[PDB]
């Protein structure tokens, strides 16, 4: 049940994340920034599988199965220049519409619906160029209004264009908002479409990202490129289970089966140990940790990528993937230690899941202290607080209707009352999502069937 | 049927022929002196080719059989200073001191018919020197009424002289958006009736679509008429690649006659070339054959200013250069029929002709071209031609209401009846085109 | 089941062993597997009637052990258990 | 009557005959320069049958290669065994008919039919024991489908007693080169049904399938297909030439392979005893190509070369009859025609050829007739043929004859 996945870069942050992910994949599979594989074509014995992510046009060239779509051509041109021949110039969409006229989800949705024909034709071409398909991976970057609107339009097109494909999305949330009202409006409008159509959604709060980037790096100044490098490494780790096929998980659908118990609960929380493929990765061999300590760090709140705010958190599906020389006895010990420390609901007896992957044979081998890394994905309702931030912002600002002169243009509604009703409906649907989450956090979410047959 | 007589009429036709002979010399690596160039090959001529267009002499110097006819001494002086005149014979070219008219008035009048007898014996003497004849090739732009008028006169005389070989006519169509000449739609409509009675097969190529190709595919900032002549040379060279170089599946000129002329009155095949891109992009990008075959159906490669998706599919041809085998173009048409890009019919659909040629495509140094070992030249018969026919007919009818110039035409060599007959004939061809297209 | 053998021969591309198939070493090594189906049941489901039969040849038969007709069917019962799962 | 004449024409029949001679020399042992290399006497007999004993022990094959292209004769000469050929054995004309059977057998073929008939008459005068004529051409291409049809008609009018076995490459419905291709093919077969005695169904799509399934050939070129058809032809001609337990003649095939003289088409298959029978009765190994579960078997025949057991082949025939009595008609009631050659095939321990007559040739006829009708309803490609001289009444008569043959094949229901 393993199929190819096509990458969708949207907005400036999405384009940067996609560029970083493709550079990381090229470094892992020895492809480089030129598009031509650094490994000779005579060595066809490859333990990995670049076919789900790299279209093999020529024997030595591997074009990534990705499409970039942005309103700002500067970032696209910069990516195309720094990757000479690596990316496909035909998969770059700018529409020649100029710079984004604001940071509004309305403008984003408008610029998506206006040129929906071009992006849909490019998607059809990319699908025709391949044979086996499973789904897309969309980068919303909801911090930007134009990118969030473009992602919402792409999702609203893909849901009814390819309903038999599983859709995964990555929504990057900012730590502190400059325009709190506009950014909250954009994020809630994107989460509306996420609830409506998206199958799987992974959140990335920038607060924990900045914390990790200030902790593990030596430079106090934080840059957006090595900030997005963290999400790049996370996406690489979660796609490793398909790139280097393991013996338990070898498909995106098989991975998401144990992570999505219901279409309502489709928000995850990631966590990773101190990375080893980032820029400043020399301070990793001084910890002297084993796989048990790796699991402890994965379950620790200091290594999560989102704001934990752990106040007796209710876990539903906890999954972990360990890459390196892993010991089964140590895995059993870590599982025994975590089953007595992780709060589990009384209605579901499902425990945490462990998977062991394979390390890349061409990546630089690390010393015995951090030669083994780990990734954790937990179905926790702690994201309802990150959502309630923007929810209470909406509740405290919507009483007046500020910044209404920006969401009225571009979209299909030019009046104030229609935009107000749309925002009210979006607030209602996110409130219902939060209510479903806090209801699943309780035991009645399984006693409902016991009381009513 | 081993020789094809090519005739260059009009200014644009003379420039197209020069680039055609230049690329013909570039493919075989032929220099102005030659003797073959030089005599070591096998297969650069002899053997065929060159044995279809270049006349073989006793010394061995290949003389390209071309008849440059024009009434403008400037173009004739331009073609004579270059080494092309040394390649041709001084008696093959015809010189004119005063231009006929602007543009179709005297081009088809009896004044242009005075030299008709002169070029007739020249063709008879040229056919007597060589042996065999496969067809008559014509290169004149429909924008210039002088080249269109003289080209139609030569076409009518050749039909009544031999009438045994199919008459090929490469016509250049002006831009349907902007027309520099005010009588340009009039010269085209009056010529459509002439090429209807005389030509057995035509060729419709637009200038605006070519300029869009060089600006998008070749990525050049300033288009030029020499760039259009080079692309036409690559087109003409592709249709006769099997007649010039042997291939695994050699196609004949009559094979094009039995594929591109599929109805009692249908002699209008559309030509498309793929892949065409920049030389730099060709070094960076490397597409598959399935991607190239899908590119032949795009509106850009069709060399026409109309969308081919609305058109209805008819019998087509696809010639391939270099190393091409059956499945990669078959699995392409396997998926092309599965994609259903162009709306098929119940009569034609099984009409994707596949022709293979060993000669790889060559890129001219003046105009960029996608450097690829295999090229695709698709000769389609999609029903978008009537859309271009009705487009120029509406501008023709809108103008003909007043037309501001009828006194000059009815006084020199024409009348209002001939304009009405050409209008009714063109409307009859469009009506028959829609009936033969929408009957499925 | 001859069209079944045909689609099995076609599915070698969709199989995850394309990197090994590209090399001439695994060529005919992948083919040594026999596409034989033993009918188990009268009119049962295709999953139940499907059976995997492997035949070994020297010099690999003298070393490796497979589902021999006169053996204990170790690989057969293991494959049946994994097939039910 | 052991000697057999070979005629080759069309865009692919030239290479078909070239590969035929190549495989014949590879079978019996001979150099391309005419030097005898076989051992000892049966090879000299086969050389007297097919080739010509020239001076200094030279051997030139008795072949009539005709086509409208000098490149074709140049290619078949540049081929390995293609060097020595009498200038009278091959005559090529100029220049082309353009995929039109009408023009091909009216103008491009009539100008050289006199020369080719004089050549074949001199060859028949020099060949005393001639029995059959093996035609190799492509029914798809109109030029070849016209030239070969005209030649077959002329040879039928000249020597009506000599057998006429054709290996015409049938056009494929998926091969969508020219719409006039199946139309010329059916116009050719409308006369071939009366001008020829035996025809072997060879489809381009069938060859593509049988090479993509076995050879895993990513791109099927005509070369390997002609090589496989050449191996099949060498097998079926050695079934008669080479010594065996029972030799089958062309007259024997005519009097045992078809119940009524109207039917002349036979579906062929090659292998590679129980596995050979399975391959023969499977659909993926036929070159017609028909479906055994769809078509109703009217008659079958299986010839074998190598060390094969008559008891094994009889048991296999009995088992296949008991398991496919639904397709096997009940008025035979049990169809069987087995020939055995004790000699071993070239490079193989045992080889097998299979011939059948099912109810799918009529289905292919229905397909090509529907193509012709739904193509000529809009008068497509009719001005060319009206200028040539053919008639819509003649086309309708051809279609009516095809429908009559379809009724004869449904008489005789499916
Ligand atoms: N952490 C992080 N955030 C980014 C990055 N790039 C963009 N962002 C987010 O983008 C916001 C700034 O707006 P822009 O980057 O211009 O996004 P936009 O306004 O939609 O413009 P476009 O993305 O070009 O459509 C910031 O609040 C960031 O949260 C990045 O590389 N790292």
């Amino acid at each position: 049940m393993g199929g190819e996945i096509i990458t969708l870069q949207a907005g400036q942050c999405g384009n940067h994340v996609g560029k970083f992910l493709w550079s990381q994949l090229a470094k892992e599979h020895a492809i480089g920034t030129d598009g031509l594989s650094q490994l000779p074509d005579s060595s066809t014995e490859r333990d990995d599988d670049t076919k789900p992510f790299f279209r093999e046009n020529s024997r030595n060239k591997f074009t990534p199965r990705a499409i970039m779509m942005d309103s700002e051509p500067s970032v696209i041109a910069d990516v195309e220049n720094t990757f000479r021949g690596f990316f496909d110039p035909r998969n770059t969409w700018v529409a020649s519409d100029g710079a984004s006229a604001g940071n509004s989800w309305a403008n984003g949705y408008d610029i998506g619906t206006r040129n929906q024909d071009d992006i849909l034709n490019k998607i059809d071409k990319e699908i025709d160029s391949t044979d086996n398909f499973e789904g897309f991976q969309l980068l919303h970057s909801v911090a930007g209004g134009t990118g969030s609107g473009l992602g919402s339009n792409l999702l609203e097109a893909l849901c009814d264009r390819y309903p038999k494909k599983i859709l995964t999305t990555y929504s990057v949330f900012p730590a502190r908002s400059s325009e709190v009202v506009v950014q909250s409006y954009n994020t809630i409008l994107a989460l509306r479409r996420l609830i409506e159509d998206s199958d799987a959604t992974v959140v990335f709060d920038n607060a924990s990202l900045l914390n990790i980037s200030g902790k593990v790096f030596r430079n106090p100044n934080i840059d957006l490129q090595h900030t997005n490098q963290l999400i790049s490494t996370i996406i690489s780790s979660v796609t490793n289970s398909i790139r280097f096929p393991s013996y338990m998980y070898s498909s995106m659908s098989s991975i998401y089966s144990t992570l999505i118990p219901s279409p309502e609960l489709h928000f995850l929380s990631p966590s990773f140990t101190p990375f080893t493929s980032d820029y400043i990765h020399d301070d990793i061999a001084h910890k002297g940790h084993s796989s048990y300590d790796v699991m402890l760090d994965l379950l620790d709140p200091s290594n999560s990528l989102v704001s934990t705010a752990m106040n007796n958190p209710t876990y539903f599906n906890v999954y972990n993937t360990i890459i390196g020389n892993v010991e089964p006895r140590q895995i059993s010990r870590a599982m025994t230690k975590l089953q007595q420390r992780i709060k589990f609901p009384s209605w579901s007896s499902s425990a945490m899941h462990v998977n062991i992957g394979r390390r890349s044979p061409y990546l630089p081998l690390q010393p015995n202290e951090n030669e083994v890394s780990g990734m954790m994905l937990s179905n926790m309702s702690t994201v309802v607080n990150v959502f309630e931030n923007a929810c209470n912002t909406f509740d405290k600002v919507f009483a007046k209707g500020a910044f209404l002169n920006n969401y009225n243009v571009g979209d299909l509604f030019q009046s104030m009352q229609n935009v107000q009703d749309e925002f009210a409906e979006s607030r209602e649907v996110v409130q219902s999502l939060m209510e479903d989450y806090v209801a699943a956090e309780q035991d009645s979410y399984l006693d409902d069937v016991l009381v009513d047959d | 049927m081993r020789e094809v007589i090519s005739i260059n009429v009009g200014q644009a036709g003379c420039q197209i022929g020069n680039a055609c002979w230049e690329l013909y010399s570039l493919e075989h690596g032929i220099k102005p002196d030659g003797h073959l160039e030089d005599g070591l090959s096998k297969p650069k001529g002899g053997e065929e080719g060159f044995s279809t267009f270049f006349h073989e002499t006793g010394y061995g110097k290949f003389v390209p059989r071309a008849i440059y006819v024009d009434l403008e001494p400037n173009v004739i002086d331009e073609v004579r200073n270059g080494p092309y005149k040394d390649l041709f014979h001084p008696e093959q070219l015809i010189s004119g001191k005063e231009d006929a008219a602007n543009n179709y008035a005297r081009g088809h009048y009896t004044v242009g018919r005075e030299i008709l007898g002169d070029v007739l014996d020249r063709i008879r003497k040229l056919a007597d020197q060589c042996d065999g004849l496969q067809g008559f090739l014509f290169t004149h732009s429909l924008g210039g009424g002088t080249g269109s008028g003289l080209g139609s006169l030569l076409l009518e005389e050749l039909s009544a002289e031999y009438g045994k070989k199919s008459k090929l006519e490469f016509a250049v169509y002006p831009a349907p958006q902007v027309s520099t000449s005010v009588v340009e739609p009039y010269n085209t409509v009056l010529t459509t009736h002439t090429t209807l009675e005389h030509a057995d097969c035509t060729f419709m190529v637009d200038n605006e679509a070519i300029y869009d190709m060089c600006k998008r595919n070749l990525d050049i900032p300033r288009p030029s008429f020499a760039n259009l002549n080079n692309l036409i040379a690559q087109v003409v060279s592709s249709v006769t690649a099997s007649l010039r170089f042997d291939g695994s599946l050699n196609v004949d000129l009559n094979e094009f006659q039995t594929n591109l002329v599929p109805y009692p009155r249908i002699h209008f095949p559309l030509v498309s070339y793929s892949p065409v891109l920049s030389k730099s992009k060709a070094f960076h990008e490397s597409n598959s054959v399935s991607e190239i075959t899908n590119a032949c159906f795009e509106p850009g490669n069709q060399m026409v200013k109309c969308d081919p998706r609305d058109g209805k599919y008819m019998a087509t041809c696809l010639l391939y250069r270099g190393d091409v085998v059956t499945r990669d173009v078959q699995r392409a048409v396997e998926q092309v029929k599965n994609k259903k890009t162009v709306q098929l019919v119940d009569w034609c659909p099984t009409g994707f002709k596949i022709g293979i040629c060993y000669e790889p495509p060559t890129a001219t140094p003046n105009s960029q071209l996608a450097t690829v070992d295999r090229a695709v030249c698709m000769l389609s018969n999609t029903t978008s031609i009537a859309e271009a026919w009705k487009r120029i007919d509406r501008k023709f009818d809108l103008m003909y209401a007043k037309r501001a110039f009828v006194h000059w035409y009815v006084g020199e060599g024409m009348e209002e009846g001939e304009f009405t007959e050409a209008r009714e004939d063109l409307a009859a061809l469009e009506r028959d085109y829609i009936e033969v297209g929408a009957d499925s | 089941n001859y069209k079944l053998t045909r689609v099995l021969q076609e599915a070698v591309q969709l199989s995850s062993l394309r990197h090994l198939m590209n090399s001439p070493r695994n060529s005919s090594v992948i083919n040594g597997l026999d596409a034989r189906v033993l009918d188990l049941g009268h009119g049962s489901v295709g999953w139940d009637v499907f059976t995997l039969d492997y035949i070994l040849y020297p010099p690999l038969s003298l070393v490796l052990n497979v589902n021999r007709p006169f053996g204990r069917k170790e690989y057969l019962r293991i494959f049946n258990f994994l097939w039910r799962f | 009557m052991r000697e057999i004449i070979h005629i080759s024409t069309g865009q692919c029949g030239n290479q078909i005959g070239a590969a035929f001679w190549e495989t014949i020399c590879g079978e019996h042992g001979l150099d391309f320069n005419g030097t005898y290399h076989g051992h000892d006497d049966i090879q000299k007999e086969r050389l007297n049958v097919y080739f010509n004993e020239a001076s200094s022990g030279k051997w030139v094959p008795r072949s009539i290669n005709v086509d409208l292209e000098p490149g074709t004769i140049d290619a078949v000469r540049n081929s390995a065994i293609g060097n020595l050929f009498r200038p009278d054995n091959y005559i090529f004309g100029q220049s082309s008919a353009g995929n039109v059977w009408a023009k091909g057998h009216y103008t491009e073929g009539a100008e050289l039919v006199d020369s080719v008939m004089d050549v074949i008459r001199r060859e028949a005068e020099g060949c005393d024991s001639l029995q059959g004529f093996q035609i190799t051409h492509s029914l798809g291409g109109g030029t070849g489908s016209g030239m070969g049809t005209l030649l077959i008609s002329k040879i039928r009018e000249e020597f009506p007693d000599r057998m006429m076995a054709t290996f015409s490459v049938l056009p494929s419905p998926k091969t969508s080169d020219t719409v006039v291709e199946p139309y010329n093919a059916t116009l050719s077969v409308h006369q071939l049904v009366e001008h020829s005695d035996e025809t072997f169904c060879i489809d381009n799509e069938a060859l593509y399938d049988i090479c993509q399934r076995t050879l895993k050939l990513n791109q099927p070129s005509y070369g390997d297909l002609n090589n496989l058809v050449s191996s099949v032809m060498s097998g079926v001609t050695t079934s008669l030439r080479y010594p065996g337990q029972l030799n089958s003649d062309l007259r024997k095939l005519a009097v045992n392979l078809v119940p009524f003289p109207r039917l002349h088409f036979f579906m062929v298959g090659y292998a590679p005893v129980p596995e050979l029978t399975q391959q023969m009765f499977d659909a993926k190994n036929m070159m017609a190509a028909a479906d055994p579960r769809n078509g109703r078997y009217l008659t079958v025949a299986a010839f074998f070369r190598g060390k094969v057991s008559v008891k094994e082949v009889e048991d296999e025939m009995h088992k296949v009859q008991s398991k496919n009595s639904d397709y096997f008609v009940e008025w035979i009631p049990n169809n069987v025609q087995t020939a055995v050659c004790s000699v071993a095939p070239q490079g193989l321990d045992m080889a097998a050829t299979f011939i059948a007559n099912s109810t799918s040739i009529q289905e292919l006829f229905k397909r090509v007739g529907d193509q012709f009708s739904a193509m000529f309803k809009r008068k497509a490609f009719l001005h060319w043929y009206t200028s040539e001289g053919m008639d819509e009444l003649e086309f309708s008569e051809a279609e009516s004859n095809m429908n009559d043959l379809v009724s004869e094949y449904q008489q005789y229901q499916e």
